[PDB]
């Protein structure tokens, strides 16, 4: 704020305090596995090549 | 809000702020009640206008607000609104002797008698002219003395007013003279007497048959000096059977309210009472 | 500035009024000003057919019991109390319905107080009277009563014409100014309320200062 | 939750304004009313 | 467009300086062909660093 000795009016009011809310905004993607690369996947039958 | 700060066009010599710091504490009025004015409409000078009626004038700055000049120290002079309460100095330019136990109300200045008319600060169009503090039987004797002014004259020549009035405009109240320049007949003048015709054909009406013959039986009764003024008051145009206590109840309390309505044109409520006075009679330290 | 008590008794917004009972034990009876309203006869039909609807009670009965047993005296019996800080409850030592509100100026002087007036209408069978709540500039008594007997002149008409057609029937006044405090130019705002689930015209004074008056009798 | 956290400070001195201005720090303005600086000139 | 954009709440004034001492101010950001003629257009403030 400046200030004048006129006769317009100053505030009084400094460090006006706010509070602001967030709003949410959430992200999804899907991923698929099939059963038969899950199942090679673990069980290693240990064999050949 | 409570400090009021004011200006001029011209600026202030060491010559004009010397007599304007002698005006610390003294009453100044205010048309508008805002926080930064104009010197073109403090005082009073914007609002005088001979041969338009004293009586305008003490209908309108009975409207301004007040307040009282302190602390000046160039282009700054800050009148001060009093709050409703609080123990203020004041100072009066109006030549009337004070008394501790008398009240307050501001008039308009009238003229004195010496053609001084002191002004105490001209400027090249504008002069400060300052409301009277003057004690209350001064004002209920000036509102009632110009209302005399106004009800008698209806209906006369110029000559037997003058005869009267030129005696009638002179106050002697503590070893003073004074005068009522200007109670001209206007429309103000018209509904205050109007409401006074009123308010007294009420009180001839609405009042006891009892009432009416009370000096009558003083008069046939008792000898004093004031029952021989009342006797060659009302002598020239010259058992109780009927008894009502409540009805008299109700009459005496429309008396009251309608002797009150006629009392309401001379009675200002008051501006200003006195807790002391300086001996030399200069300031005041009162309450409002 | 708060001056609080407590007071034997859903807006901030109302004026405690303290009539007096004729009936013998409460002695008094505290009356918001609302309910002047349902008395007055400047008002709308509409708000008054709904007051009349919402606030039927047995005191609402022994109000009319006891406001209608003495014509022209209500000004004995009216008495303030200031606004309320919440509502038992207490009351301070602002919400007005939209036609008992009136101005006559062009409401554009800056610090402005406020006055009740109430008027007594006698041209018909015995009294009706009016409510008004008076937004005005002027600060002193007697210029406000000649702008009052400019603006009521047929009410003092009234006066003088039951004074002369019934002169066993004393009158005491044709009404009361009284102000109550000061409300700035820019907070007073035309406005809107719902209580209780119904529709009401209503303008509200914001920042009032609390400042009571005295209830000077006029002609 | 937050307040004004993002001011700068200004100097009198340090603004490009300066250059029209002689500084003078005087501690007795307040009684001052007026200060005047007077010049005699003859003409040639 | 720059300037009337007013200025953030706070600032880590470490963060987003480049070299030799200068301070970013923001980011502005379009598509492709946008930038064409942006680069195309302005091509002696543009400094890759």
């Amino acid at each position: 704020r400046v200030a004048s000795g006129a006769g317009l009016p100053t505030s009084r009011q400094t460090t006006i305090m706010v509070t602001k809310y967030s709003e949410k905004s959430p992200i999804t993607i899907p991923f698929e596995l099939s059963a038969a690369c899950l199942t090679y996947l673990r069980e290693t039958f240990e064999g050949t090549i | 809000e409570a400090n009021i700060f004011c200006t001029f066009d011209h600026k202030l010599s060491i010559a004009d702020v010397g007599k304007l710091t002698k005006l610390v504490a003294a009453v100044v009025p205010i048309p508008q009640r805002l926080h930064l004015i104009k010197h073109y409409q403090l005082g009073l000078h914007q609002f005088v206008d001979h041969t338009r009626g004293y009586v305008r004038l003490r209908g309108l700055l009975r409207n301004m607000t007040l307040t009282l000049m302190r602390r000046v120290e160039g282009n700054q002079i800050l009148l001060h609104v009093p709050t409703h309460g609080l123990l203020y100095t004041v100072l009066n330019t109006g030549p009337v002797t004070w008394e501790k136990g008398d009240a307050l109300c501001v008039l308009p200045p009238l003229f004195h008698g010496p053609l001084a008319r002191e002004n105490l600060l001209t400027l090249g169009q504008w002069e400060l002219v300052l409301p009277w503090i003057v004690p209350m039987p001064l004002a209920l004797e000036i509102n009632q003395r110009l209302l005399i002014m106004g009800l008698f004259s209806l209906d006369r020549s110029y000559e037997e007013v003058k005869a009267a009035v030129q005696q009638l405009q002179t106050i002697t109240f503590r070893d003073a003279t004074f005068t009522i320049p200007d109670p001209v007949i206007d429309q103000h003048l018209l509904i205050d007497m109007k409401t006074a015709c009123l308010s007294m054909s009420m009180v001839a009406n609405l009042a006891s048959e009892l009432t009416m013959t009370y000096v009558r039986k003083l008069a046939l009764e008792d000898s004093s000096m004031l029952l021989v003024k009342c006797q060659e008051l009302l002598m020239r145009l010259d058992r109780p059977q009927h008894v009502s206590p409540d009805d008299e109840i109700a009459r005496l309390s429309a008396l009251f309210v309608m002797l009150r309505q006629l009392d309401d044109l001379i009675r200002e409520q008051v501006v200003f009472t006195v807790c002391d006075v300086s001996p030399d009679n200069k300031s005041a330290t009162c309450i409002f | 500035q708060a001056l609080t008590a407590r007071f034997f008794v859903a807006q901030p917004g109302a004026l405690l009024i303290r009539m007096e009972t004729g009936c013998d034990s409460p002695r008094h009876l505290y009356i918001s000003l609302y309910l002047l309203g349902i008395r007055a006869s400047n008002v709308s039909a509409s708000t008054r057919c709904l007051l009349e609807s919402v606030y039927t009670a047995s005191a609402a009965r022994a109000a009319l019991q006891w406001l209608d047993l003495g014509p022209h005296l209500l000004h004995r019996r009216l008495e303030t109390l200031g606004c309320v800080k919440t509502v038992l409850l207490t009351c301070v030592m602002l919400m007005i319905p939209k036609d008992m509100y009136l101005t006559w100026e062009e409401t554009r002087g800056r610090l402005q107080y406020v006055y009740l007036i109430i008027v007594y209408d006698y041209d018909g069978p015995e009294t009706r009277p009016g409510i008004y709540v008076l937004t005005s500039s002027i600060a002193h008594w007697q210029t406000l009563v000649d702008v009052a007997r400019g603006k009521f002149a047929r009410e003092r008409c009234s006066f003088v014409n039951r004074r002369i057609t019934r002169p066993r029937q004393i009158p005491l006044c044709t009404g009361v100014i009284q102000k109550l405090g000061w409300c700035l130019a820019d907070d007073i705002h035309t406005s809107f309320l719902v209580h209780k689930e119904l529709k009401l015209s209503v303008v509200r004074l914001d920042n009032f200062s609390v400042e009571l008056g005295d209830f000077r009798e006029f002609v | 939750g937050t307040f004004c956290n993002r001011l700068e400070w200004v100097y009198f001195l340090t603004s490009g304004l300066a250059a029209a201005a002689h500084a003078i720090k005087f501690h007795d303005l307040n009684k001052l009313t007026t200060g005047k600086m007077l010049f005699h000139v003859q003409v040639p | 467009l720059a300037e009337a954009a007013t200025d953030s709440i706070l600032d880590n004034p470490t963060t987003y300086t480049t070299s030799s001492g200068a301070k970013i101010s923001g980011v502005m950001v379009s598509t492709a062909n946008v930038m064409q003629i942006i680069m195309s257009l302005l091509s002696s403030h543009i400094t890759k660093e």
